[PDB]
């Protein structure tokens, strides 16, 4: 909870959204729009959607009160992915990319 | 099966 982890946080998301990572976290950046996309069933199985833009809105309104509160979005935004679609998928393995580059760097917490 | 090729 302290405001040092927060920055670290902080860091984190906005390397996950800079353009060292556009490649492969593109997916990511805004919300599904499941009737844009034509998946009709995108809400029926996904009950908590997540995406960076709003890890961002959180961050801004400091919704956060801890680092694990922070991880654990990232970490909901990515299961989604895994969940409604296929493990060969290319936004899966573009999502195994994106939560490598987070899961190595979330690791080097400040104690 | 989950979304369109990206």
């Amino acid at each position: 909870g302290s405001s040092e982890q927060l920055k670290h946080c902080n860091g984190i998301l906005k390397e996950l959204l800079s353009k060292k990572h556009a490649a492969y976290a593109w997916p990511f950046y805004k919300p599904v729009d499941a009737s844009a996309l034509g998946l009709h069933d995108y809400h029926d199985i996904i009950k908590h959607p997540m995406d960076l833009s709003t890890v961002k809105r959180k961050m801004e309104n400091r919704d956060y009160r801890d680092a694990q509160e922070f991880a654990a979005d990232v970490r909901l935004m990515f299961s989604n992915c895994y969940k409604y679609n296929p493990p060969d998928h290319d936004v899966v393995a573009m999502a195994r990319k994106l939560q490598d580059v987070f899961e190595f760097r979330y690791a080097k917490m400040p104690d | 099966g989950g979304k369109a090729g990206k």
